RNA sequence: CGCUUCUUCGGCUUAGCUAAGAUC
RNA sequence: GUUCUUCCGAGAACAUAUACUAAAAUUGGAACAAUACAGAGAAGAUUAGCAUGGCCCCUGCGCAAGGAUGACACGCAAAUUCGUGAAGCG
């Protein structure tokens, strides 16, 4: 048993003392994603990519102000679809539609 | 000397995180001398 | 602008330098930063301001403008000239 | 109340980032604080 | 290694001017016999000179007391000796002390006064 | 002219744990100076656009 | 592109290996290799050419290995050292042939002779010259003098031996007379290395007075047989055995130094031709490839350096 | 972390032996301006002298060009309040925490640039020959090596040294506390600030004698002396032209041999 | 030919997701 | 200090540079226990949970997981600029 346990141990008090005495560096580390928290990752990553869309599907001299609105449509058009309410927005440009 | 050496080893321990309402006996028993608080009993909360 | 209210002016301008650190490409900041430089009759500084305006966008057409006026309403005309000259050489509009 | 979890941000000009050189000479410009 | 022509500059120091790797000198690796190393130290220590440790040393032979590396080209106390190993407690060895040894330093009643005003100084910031 | 010295390298000791805390943090260095951006001239956009 | 002068792979080569000061370098007199040794006591072989490949290493000695010769005919290798014993290594057996056990101090310096029976002249901190012939357990000659000899070489006849030291006369013994017939007089401090040229007109002599004085060695001279002064290396307080030795054209003369420079001179301007940075302690020996216009030193620093130079 | 491969001291720190032995401890020390951890060396400078080492870091060094141990400055030997005061070289650096963390960085990504050999901008370029003069005119030439004595034995100083002789530290009177020489600290030394021995060199580099033009704008007469004898001691009219027709166009040049 | 009051024209900038998150 | 030399009180060889040198004296820097007060995320209430950001930590062996969703966030968000006619004047 202790063949084995040595060094598990000897790592491990390693990293206790290490933090002990370096303090813990571990801000910014990645946090990976896992059960409860992958839909709310899935949300980050389709916002963050209708938003780059967006920015590049608006021709240059455009208020930028407007992305954040054409958010606000997505949620509505997905709320629509789950409540299976017919969506249609009428002044809606056909490229962001 | 080994467990004299791991005793006071595992008391600095103690002393480094200031966790000076726990004690270790010289059985290696590890006693809440007092009622924790909760801010106590999870900063104490050593692990495995 | 705040710093530039309390008369901080060495302060107002390292708050510009590092907004152009966050966002090098707002014609806002580089003519606020410019603005402030010549309200202040900063004339070298601003001068200064301007160069590295026109440098890194010689595209953005309110630099060259508010440059070039500005030389020409502080009576260096061929300072002016020279401005619109360097216009020029870029093929501009 | 003592404070010193940061810096006093009045005290010095936080993460100054300096002008850089150019053409015209900055200290002709004279500048009366207000 | 031919010179660089033309004048030199007035405004900087000859240390300024001075060939420079480090924000001080030249810095570079060397390889020394270690023995004649250890002896040129010792030279200079208890000596006073060395051998000069320059590379193109020139006519610079010799360095610190020139005056007796020329002269010289390059007493002892007793010790209270009570080897008896048997005298338990008389024995002394390799600590055998000089007959001389002033084991202890007391410094002068005047010295003392002095020195007593100096740490009251000090206490008294509280 | 020259100075030479024996630089050894002083022992670590294997029992001593990490001397100096490092979770500091500061802010990162600021960007290498802006590249000129070396755009074509803007399309003009109508109010139609 | 640049001028090349050579069959070297680069017009500088870094050879690296050995674990101690290197007192002795030494080219094969056919040019495909060349063997180094020192402090750590092991000799180096390595091809001149391609990568250099350190092909082989002899060992044997308990001691510094302090000078180290080819014989002419490159079948064999002399090596000396501070084991008192000189020792001759066969080349294609790499094996001891001969070990003259007879010196009773170090042997300072070893120069086979160049034609005829092989002989070996070797000098010794005991005093005395020898002249071993293979033959023979037993020294054919000799030559005690009275102090320390750091250097020796025959003349190019093999019929007189060169020798100096700490005396810093260089002795010069006529082996049919078992007499110093002649001396050379000029060093102000004892004598590192002697070499004799290709042709035996000259020797060269190398001194911790950092000179290096050319010899007229031939039988006639109608004068002063000192022929000139080369001076621009130095010796530091190391007091190693730099030696000295000679381009296969006469026109040039190299020696150690303790500058770090590798140091060329040309015989008759005595103008520094060369001056190579690069080493990092005493250039202790250095050697001219026989046939192609190749530069060997020999560091303190345990590196070995070959390289081009325009011999015009 | 930085490293290198030799310390950035002066030749009084390393002592008249030009044969030294040192050892290296890279991150041995924090730096004792900005606590990084850095490469410290240790040496003795000679017989009788204690082991000093490395106080600051070479970011450090670089930031002000002062020795890493004694944090003189590299160029005069003189303390940076004495050196940035004759070259107008204000309070700049910053000292608040992570503010000066943040500026040694930018310092060394600086210097990175550079070829090593360099302090930073504002000293690496100052110009003004004639405040280099000033300060070399008051600078101390030959090294003081009695700042790397031992420390005064504080058993001695409580009349109780009990080694006797085999102590290596001073028995000898400390600085009187009075003294302001006595209180000092390593941050007031290195920014430049309220240093006790810079206003000592100051004030009496102040109180040094100087020429001054009289009141009497209509003279432009210079009186000159110490010509020497006539004779081959003598300076030439010639000479006098020469040096001095580079500043300015004589009238008329009178000579008393 | 110039200053001021007033209206008047273009511009005039919702902080995710989950079983409407769950329940009355 | 030892193995040897002898003209005899000296000489040869072996042996070769420890120590952050302190029994000290000085000088910064963290959390502690609780009298009375009013008391802890989401367009009424009971209010989940999971995300997002930086010069914010703590427990944890930890790219696991907890610490109130660990706390905070919580609106002057203008940031490249105008154009118009009546009526007083003068
Ligand atoms: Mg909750
Ligand atoms: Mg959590
Ligand atoms: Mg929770
Ligand atoms: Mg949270
Ligand atoms: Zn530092
Ligand atoms: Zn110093
Ligand atoms: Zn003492």
């Amino acid at each position: 048993f202790l063949r084995g346990i040595t060094p598990l141990l000897e790592r491990w008090l390693g990293n206790l003392l290490s933090r002990q005495f370096e303090g813990r560096h571990s801000k910014g580390v990645a946090k990976t994603v896992t059960k409860q928290r992958v839909e709310s990752h899935f949300d980050l990553e389709l916002r963050a990519a209708v938003m780059h869309d967006i920015l590049d599907m608006m021709p240059d001299g455009i208020k930028q102000n407007k992305a954040r609105v054409i958010l606000q449509h997505l949620s509505e058009a997905w709320r629509c679809w789950k409540a299976n309410i017919p969506w249609k927005v009428p002044g809606l440009p056909t490229p962001v539609e | 000397q080994v467990l004299r050496q791991g005793y006071n080893m595992l008391n600095l321990l103690i002393h480094r995180k200031n966790l000076n309402y726990l004690h270790l006996d010289y059985n290696f028993n590890l006693k809440p001398v007092k009622t924790l608080t909760t801010k106590e009993r999870k900063k104490s909360r050593f692990g495995n | 602008k705040w710093e530039e209210s309390i008369g901080e002016i060495q302060r107002a301008r390292s708050v510009f330098e590092r907004a152009l650190d966050v966002d090098h490409r707002s014609i806002s900041i580089w003519l606020q930063y410019a603005e402030m430089e010549m309200r202040c009759k900063q004339i070298n500084h601003a001068r200064n301001v301007f160069d590295r305006a026109i440098t890194i966008m010689p595209r953005a057409m309110q630099f060259w403008l508010k440059y070039s006026y500005m030389e020409e309403v502080i009576e260096n005309i061929p300072g002016a000239r020279q401005i619109f000259e360097r216009w020029i050489e870029w093929e501009p509009p | 109340k003592p404070k010193r979890n940061q810096i006093d941000y009045s005290e010095e000009i936080p993460f100054e980032k300096h002008v850089p050189a150019g053409f015209h000479n900055p200290s002709e410009d004279r500048y009366v604080v207000e | 290694f031919k010179p660089e022509s033309g004048p030199v500059n007035h405004f900087k120091s000859e240390q300024q001017r001075s060939q420079k790797n480090t924000l001080t000198g030249f810095v570079e690796p060397a390889h020394l016999n270690e023995f004649h190393f250890n002896r040129q130290i010792r030279s200079f220590d208890t000596l006073g000179y060395a051998q000069n440790p320059t590379a193109e040393s020139g006519t610079t032979h010799f360095v610190g007391d020139v005056k007796k590396a020329e002269a010289e080209k390059g007493e002892k106390r007793k010790r209270v000796r009570n080897d008896d190993s048997a005298d338990i407690d008389g024995y002394t060895g390799p600590w055998s002390r000089f007959i001389d040894e002033k084991t202890v330093a007391k410094p002068t009643p005047e010295l003392q006064k002095q020195m007593d005003e100096i740490v009251k100084k000090r206490q008294e910031k509280s | 002219q020259q100075r030479i010295i024996r630089m050894v390298e002083e022992q670590k000791d294997p029992m001593e744990p990490p001397k100096f805390k490092i979770n500091q943090k500061i802010p990162r260095a600021p960007p290498s100076p802006p590249a000129p951006v070396m755009h074509s001239p803007p399309r003009k956009m109508t109010a139609k656009d | 592109t640049a001028q090349r002068f050579s069959n070297l792979m680069a017009p500088t080569m870094v050879l690296l290996g050995h674990e101690g000061e290197i007192y002795t370098g030494a080219f094969s007199p056919d040019g495909t290799c060349l063997a180094t040794s020192g402090y750590d006591q092991k000799i180096f072989f390595w091809n001149v050419y391609g990568e250099c490949e350190n092909f082989s290493t002899i060992k044997g000695h308990s001691g510094a290995v302090m000078d180290l010769k080819f014989t002419t005919d490159s079948s064999s290798l002399v090596s000396c050292g501070t084991d008192k014993s000189v020792r001759v290594w066969d080349m294609e057996t790499g094996t001891c042939a001969r070990r003259f056990r007879t010196h009773t101090d170090f042997v300072n310096a070893v120069h086979p002779s160049r034609r005829g029976v092989t002989l070996v002249a070797s000098a010794s901190d005991d005093g005395t010259c020898r002249v071993h012939d293979m033959r023979t357990k037993e020294p054919v000659k000799t030559y005690t003098n009275r102090y320390q000899q750091t250097a020796v070489t025959f003349n190019d006849s093999s019929d007189q031996v060169i020798s100096g030291g700490i005396d810093n006369v260089l002795k010069v013994w006529d082996m049919r007379r078992d007499e110093i017939t002649y001396t050379l007089t000029g060093h102000r401090d004892t004598i590192t290395g002697i070499s004799l040229s290709p042709s035996g007109k000259f020797i060269i002599s190398n001194s911790m007075d950092c000179t290096v004085r050319q010899w007229d060695i031939r039988p006639f001279v109608p004068g002063q047989r000192s022929v000139g002064v080369f001076a621009g290396h130095n010796h530091n307080f190391e007091k190693n055995l730099l030696k000295c030795s000679w381009s296969p054209c006469e026109r040039f003369i190299t020696a150690g130094s303790s500058d770090r420079f590798l140091y060329v001179w040309e015989t008759l301007s005595k103008k520094i031709v060369y001056k190579l940075p690069g080493h990092m302690g005493s250039v202790n020996c250095t050697d001219f490839h026989p046939k192609e216009p190749i530069m060997l030193s020999c560091g303190s620093d345990k590196r070995v350096f070959l390289g081009e130079i325009d011999m015009s | 972390w930085e490293d290198s491969d030799f310390p950035i001291l002066c030749e009084t720190c390393l002592g008249n032996n030009p044969y030294m032995r040192m050892m290296k401890d890279k991150y041995g020390r924090e730096c004792k301006i900005c606590e990084r951890p850095f490469t410290t060396f240790r040496w003795q400078p000679g017989k009788g002298a204690r082991y000093k080492n490395t106080e600051l870091c070479q970011t450090c060094a670089k930031v002000k060009n002062v020795c890493q141990t004694c944090m003189f400055d590299l160029e005069y030997g003189l303390p940076v309040q004495v050196r940035d005061h004759e070259l107008q070289i204000a309070d700049n650096i910053p000292k608040q925490g992570a503010n000066r963390d943040f500026f040694l960085q930018n310092v060394e990504r600086t210097l990175g640039q550079g070829d090593g050999t360099q302090p930073i901008a504002q000293i690496a370029n100052n110009m003004d020959q004639a405040a280099h003069d000033r300060l070399r005119r008051m600078g101390r030439t030959q090294p003081y090596y009695k700042r790397n004595a031992p420390h005064i034995c504080s058993f001695f100083v409580k009349g109780e040294c009990k080694r006797g002789e085999e102590c290596p530290y001073r028995h000898e009177k400390p600085t009187d506390p009075d003294d302001p020489l006595s209180r000092q600290n390593i941050r007031d030394r290195y920014y430049g600030t309220n240093d006790p021995v810079a206003e000592k060199i100051l004030n009496r580099a102040a109180a040094a004698p100087t020429l001054s033009p009289p009141a009497d704008t209509t003279i432009t007469t210079l009186y000159i002396g110490n010509l020497g004898p006539s004779g081959a001691q003598q300076v030439t009219e010639k000479d006098l032209n020469d040096f001095f027709y580079q500043y300015g166009d004589i009238r008329c040049l009178r000579v008393l041999t």
